[PDB]
């Protein structure tokens, strides 16, 4: 059964037709339970030095706002200016939304800009159960690359889900799970974030979010000793 | 000659001028990942004469860890601009999906060359559920969105095995079985170009 072909007749997306999309939930517990507490800043990024962002990040997810994502906007131009690697751990994560577009090719020149090699390409596959065009575009564009990035010395890279309704901008929660799941540390960074991307454990910066409550003295007080190098998954410490 | 074609070779040495202009091309190479079969070194893949099998036309570049950044190399170098990416989503035969992830897909980066026209753009989407088969084996939905892309025009495939051989397609690789040539003009400069029927250096 060839489901391209079955597209071409219905406009029923082969990914609509993928079926099925046990202790990995007392590690969401201990994540859960060493999570800090949310925190949160509005911030102009462009105009805000990210220095001030302290301290230095274990891993950062960075979803900056693409004009493609309408059908302010950032281009890949603001995107590769950013100073990304002034405010990231020696060893770190990010993980890159590069839509599906020049930012394939651009979020890579970025992640090598800031030091990181890719280690996944993250694909957020859109299903169009419920509702069966750019000039260089040679295929219909069904899905999203969310890149990750490495520097220093479970789950599958795919997150299915249905499109989401036009000018909803919002990226697929399951990228905060795969990203959870790594235990990768505890200094969590989300730049542009907005109001409804706020999640324990994470440090989120946008210019759309309504309080703040940054304090980057109280945020340093959640990883000093003798929690500066716990990574998330473990019990905390009594 | 609309009935399958291929030339069992090795791709670094056979002059690939002989074979005309191709409105479509794939390669599916061995990339060094490290880690079988026998691979080609970054430089070999960089040699590679693409750039005379096309003049307005589209690459198809199957690509897996460092090769993808790699391949965007080769690609650009090439003379291409990468314009869309194909994942295949890898099913069982009940659709479910089979280094820090488990890899649930394969990327095909899309290329293209010059002002290529008449192409049904947007005709399929870029995501492809398919069943696996064989190890290092694609699937044959690829070939289908290729011709409703460009339908009737020349094709040509790099690193073929015998099972991709198709119609409108000639196949490279040197897994194949001899050579079967039927276009004429091929055929004509085959001949002039291998007299002694033979592919080296
Ligand atoms: C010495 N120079 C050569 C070689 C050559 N070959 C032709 C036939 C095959 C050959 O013998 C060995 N290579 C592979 O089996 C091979 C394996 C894996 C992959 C990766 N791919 C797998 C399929 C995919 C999932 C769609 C996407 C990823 C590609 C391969 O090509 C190399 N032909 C001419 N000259």
């Amino acid at each position: 059964n060839d489901y391209c072909q079955h597209f071409v007749d219905t406009g029923h997306r082969p990914q609509n037709f993928i079926r099925d999309v046990e202790l990995i939930r007392l590690k969401d517990e201990l994540i859960a339970k060493s999570n800090t507490p949310p925190m949160y800043l509005q911030a102009d990024i462009e105009a805000f030095d990210i220095r001030e962002l302290t301290p230095k990040f274990d891993v950062i997810l960075l979803e900056p706002p693409l004009e493609e994502y309408y059908r302010k906007c950032w281009t890949w131009d603001d995107i590769m200016k950013l100073e990304i690697d002034e405010i990231a751990a020696p060893r770190s994560f990010i993980f890159l939304w590069c839509g599906s577009g020049e930012g394939l090719d651009l979020g890579r020149v970025c992640l090598r800009k800031w030091g990181y090699r890719r280690c996944e390409d993250i694909c957020w596959i859109k299903t169009n159960k419920n509702n069966p065009l750019d000039p260089k575009a040679v295929f219909q564009r069904t899905k999203e690359h969310c890149l990750m990035g490495i520097k220093g010395t479970v789950d599958i890279d795919l997150i299915i889900t249905e499109e989401p309704e036009i000018g909803n901008i919002e990226k697929p929660v399951e990228i905060f799970h795969i990203i959870e799941h790594f235990c990768l540390g505890r200094r969590r960074l989300h730049l542009f974030g907005r109001d409804s991307t706020i999640r324990p454990g994470w440090l989120t910066v946008g210019p759309t979010l309504t309080n703040s409550n940054y304090n980057a003295e109280t945020y340093a007080s959640y990883f000093s000793a003798p929690n500066s190098y716990l990574t998330g998954c473990t019990e905390e410490i009594e | 000659l609309f009935p399958p074609q291929w030339i069992c070779c090795d791709i670094r040495y056979l002059d690939v001028s002989i074979l005309g202009k191709f409105a479509v091309v794939m390669a599916d190479p061995p990339w060094d990942i490290h880690m079988p079969y026998g691979t080609l070194t970054d430089d070999e893949m960089r040699r590679l004469n693409i750039p005379v099998l096309q003049d307005d036309g589209f690459l198809f570049l199957w690509v897996t860890g460092r090769a993808m950044e790699l391949g965007r190399e080769c690609l650009n170098l090439w003379g291409y601009e990468r314009v869309d990416e194909i994942i295949w989503v890898k099913t069982n035969q009940l659709q479910r999906i089979i280094h820090w992830l488990n890899h649930g897909k394969e990327h095909c980066l899309v290329g293209v060359k010059g002002n290529p026209q008449g192409f049904n753009q947007g005709l399929d989407c870029d995501v492809i559920v398919a069943e696996v088969r064989s190890t290092s084996h694609k699937p044959d939905e690829i070939y289908g969105m290729i011709e409703r892309l460009s339908p009737g025009t020349r094709k040509i495939e790099l690193f073929g095995r015998p099972h991709n051989v198709q119609p409108n397609w000639i196949t490279l690789g040197n897994q194949l079985d001899g050579i079967h040539l039927l276009d004429p003009d091929v055929v004509a400069r085959f001949k002039q170009r291998y007299p002694d029927g033979i592919i080296s250096k």
